[PDB]
């Protein structure tokens, strides 16, 4: 069977605008492990994005964290696009600062 | 009636890895030479017979037109039951002597049916090009694949035929059914649980049942001779989204087993709403809302499919969802967001709408719209018009001041 | 509370792009202290732990000599399953085993684990009793018929009840200044008026560990479990989690709901008011 990623993306901290801080992608669930992964800063990949290494949980699925530093703006916006063989085309989920 | 079954013989040497041979069975032999099978191995090519006649009567009504169901065989040599609560069907360790030959386990899996047999071949020249195999147990079900709505109940059938091997002149027995074991567990997602262990016509301490579930395990009659019928039925009150996945059923003898598999499915219908109902504000140009589609309170969370039209067109404007919503009862909910372009005079009167496609919606999927209301002629209302006057009459009086 | 150790061994096989792909990882309460990997540059049993860095090279060259075998032997059944399974062979498939111990916080064993799966499906388990195999299919039963003969389960049981339990507790002892806090969390509650007669109550817990934390909404003493949205724990990316509970309320009504939050961090529940 194939189960299809689910996504997040938060900061590492509450955000406050001219504050340094992290934003995370996590993918979880998904079935098989190959995944693309990726952060934009206003319909833009960004370069400088780390991530964990693949791991492996007790429901014979797998999850991943994407993050990558930087400092929270009221006009820039943040999102994650996430391509998987399950679905059709990548999807993209929003930062939204506070959920 | 396929009179034919094809099986795939599957070798259990370590050496050869899950090899597979051809194979037939022949449920209905009929009088005469039965066919002949020249490519299939003579140990392989059997002749059924069924005195309990539950493979047989399963295969008689079998639909027309179907798949050929999907048949394997394997050899098999009897053992002890190894789980705990099954130790009083076996209270001696010396193996019972009628259990002496070759064995072998059929399982033949469809849409329709999934049935698990154990059969005896005969060694019995002239007529090697048939074997003849006589049926011991039968396992099967009819609901190989319920699918049950969110908070119903589950009625996940099992049926068992048993008719006792030649007991080689050692059959100083009780006579009467012979009491028997039966077994529900779950496996999903790495998690197993045994949700139902009985021993009916055996007295003893079973585990108890898990998620008040309880099963119509009793032989049919109490005849004195052999075979008989059984009923194994599982009885699930509510289904929770945590219930679904592989429901195994197993029927225990002493030193035999036959099992059965089903797959149990949960589903909730979403319920569709797009937020912005009071239809829209003025579209004189730019400045157009953000609509939201809520579909909450559906299970499996995948496999939706949230679109935007226009009304039928392709909506135009950024498209996002968020993250799952998890409820206690174990749906989800999603929100879809669209950010049309700068609505203008041509959108008038044109509603947007958010369209669910899900595994348990229908074909058409659900539905909401939105009317996108513009600026027009609109003539002024009373209230306007007294306004109108007092703020002319007080403009007046102003000018009249200064 | 509970803890637990698993090892999970995963191939997953490329056809025309080399051999399967073979990764072996050791956990302890969801931090690996232990990997290997066959596209790394040096195949090796590399720790990644702090409390598991003081051992010694031969702990190291023993278990990395064990991870190539197990590579060969997931390889091997990999190309087994897929052969009986009927599928092509320019498909990609994986051949997932799982095996671990699972102790409460009295330091005695609660759960073992041993597991397979192909495909993201479960393929044969060992039972809670530790006694019985689960298998679905033929194939899975074949094996689960070798097992039963040959006895594995009691090996199975002797290991688990044995050498992992005896691991598990070295490891929380070397470590105990990691794997045995707890971080209670940082909470506070945030309005959001979503019509002009509804609001949004979200109550946040950060920065806790373990992940275990129950968060619960409730109207005057009385649960609104039904009512209540709530995203999955998720790593902050130091070591801790974040969660958050939302409720729906009236305008005007956002006093009486209380957001309660339970984790072990806490001597005592906390109740939250906006
Ligand atoms: C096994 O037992 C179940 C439950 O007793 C049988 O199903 C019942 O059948 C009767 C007679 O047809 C119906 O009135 C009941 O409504 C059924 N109960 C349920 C829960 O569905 C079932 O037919 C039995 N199986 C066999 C083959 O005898
Ligand atoms: C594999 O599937 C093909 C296509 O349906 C079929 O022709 C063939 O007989 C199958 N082989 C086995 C061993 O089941």
């Amino acid at each position: 069977i194939q189960r299809t990623p689910k996504i997040q993306v938060y900061s590492r901290h509450p955000a406050e605008n001219g504050k340094s801080n992290f934003l995370n992608c996590y993918v979880s669930g998904f079935h098989p492990s190959d995944i693309e992964v990726d952060l934009l800063k206003n319909g833009e990949r960004i370069e400088k994005v780390e991530h964990s290494d693949l791991s492996f949980s007790k429901d014979w699925s797998f999850y991943l964290l994407y993050y990558t530093e930087f400092t929270p703006t009221e006009k820039d916006e943040y999102a994650c696009r996430v391509n998987h063989v399950t679905l059709s085309q990548p999807k993209i989920v929003k930062w939204d600062r506070d959920m | 009636g396929p009179a034919v079954i094809e099986c795939w013989f599957v070798e259990d040497a370590s050496g050869k890895g899950l090899a597979k041979r051809p194979g037939a069975l022949l449920l209905r032999q009929g009088p005469g030479e039965p066919p002949p099978r020249p490519d299939l191995d003579p140990e392989l090519y059997l002749s059924v017979h069924d005195p309990a006649g539950a493979l047989q009567a399963a295969f008689r009504r079998y639909p027309r037109g179907a798949p050929a169901p999907h048949c394997e065989m394997s050899r098999f040599v009897p053992l002890p039951a190894s789980a705990k609560w099954a130790s009083g069907l076996t209270p001696a360790q010396n193996c019972p002597r009628a259990l002496d030959g070759a064995w072998l386990m059929v399982s033949i899996s469809s849409p329709v049916l999934s049935l698990s047999s154990l059969l005896r071949p005969q060694p019995e020249q002239e007529p090697v090009l048939i074997t003849m195999a006589t049926v011991v147990l039968t396992v099967l079900t009819h609901t190989p694949a319920p699918r049950v709505r969110l908070g119903q109940d589950a009625l996940l059938d099992l049926s068992f035929a048993y008719m006792p091997p030649t007991s080689e002149a050692a059959s100083s027995l009780a006579p009467g059914p012979p009491p028997f074991g039966l077994e529900w567990r779950r496996q999903h997602l790495g998690k197993g649980h045994l949700l139902l262990a009985a021993t009916p016509g055996l007295n003893g301490q079973m585990p108890a049942a898990q998620e008040g579930a309880v099963a119509f395990a009793a032989w049919d009659d109490d005849e004195p001779w052999g075979p008989w019928t059984g009923n194994g039925t599982f009885w699930l009150p509510r289904v929770q989204p945590f219930q679904e996945g592989t429901y195994l059923a197993t029927i225990h003898l002493p030193y035999l087993q036959g099992q059965v598999t089903l797959e149990l499915a949960v589903y909730k219908p979403p319920k569709v709403s797009l937020m912005p109902a009071t239809l829209a504000r003025a579209a004189p140009g730019e400045a157009p809302p953000e609509l939201l589609c809520l579909v909450s309170h559906f299970y499996p969370s995948g496999g939706l499919e949230v679109e935007w039209e226009l009304r039928s067109q392709k909506a135009e404007g950024q498209r996002w969802l968020s993250a799952l919503r998890h409820h206690s009862d174990g749906s989800v909910s999603l929100s879809g967001h669209l950010q049309p372009p700068p609505v203008t005079t041509e959108q008038h009167g044109a509603r947007y709408a958010c369209r669910i496609h899900h595994p348990s919606l229908p074909a058409s999927g659900r539905s909401a719209e939105v009317t996108l209301e513009v600026a027009g002629l609109s003539g002024p209302s009373l209230e306007d018009s007294v306004g109108l006057f007092l703020s002319a009459f007080l403009l007046l009086g102003l000018f009249k001041a200064l | 509370g509970s803890h637990s150790m698993r090892y999970f061994y995963t191939s997953v096989s490329r056809p025309g792009r080399g051999e399967p792909r073979f990764i072996s990882v050791g956990y302890v309460d969801d931090t690996q202290f232990v990997r290997f990997d066959s596209d790394a540059a040096s195949p090796r049993e590399e720790p990644r732990a702090p409390w598991i860095e003081q051992e010694g090279p031969e702990y190291w060259d023993r278990n990395t000599q064990i991870y190539k075998a197990q590579a060969q032997t997931d390889r091997e059944s990999l190309r087994n399953l897929r052969g009986y399974y009927n599928q092509s062979e320019a498909g990609s498939h994986t051949l997932q085993s799982m095996y671990g111990c699972d102790v409460g916080p009295d330091g005695r064993l609660l759960r073992g684990h041993d597991q397979y799966a192909y495909d993201g499906k479960d393929y044969i388990a060992l039972n809670e009793d530790l006694r019985s195999w689960t298998a679905a299919d033929t194939a899975a039963q074949i094996t689960q018929r070798k097992w039963e003969a040959a006895r594995e389960a009691e090996q199975r049981r002797a290991y688990l009840e044995g050498e992992c339990v005896e691991w598990l507790r070295r490891y929380l002892e070397n470590g105990k200044d990691k794997l045995e806090r707890a971080d209670p969390p940082k909470t506070h509650v945030t309005h959001h008026p979503i019509s002009d007669h509804e609001a949004t109550l979200r109550c946040w817990a950060l920065g806790f560990y373990p992940a275990e934390i129950t968060l619960t909404w409730q109207r005057d003493g009385e649960d609104q479990t039904q009512d209540t949205e709530l995203v999955e724990t998720r790593p902050a990316g130091d070591r801790t989690f974040q969660k958050w509970a939302a409720v729906v309320v009236p305008s005007g009504e956002e006093q009486r709901y209380t957001c309660h939050v339970q984790h072990e961090g806490l001597p005592k529940p906390l109740t939250l008011r906006w």
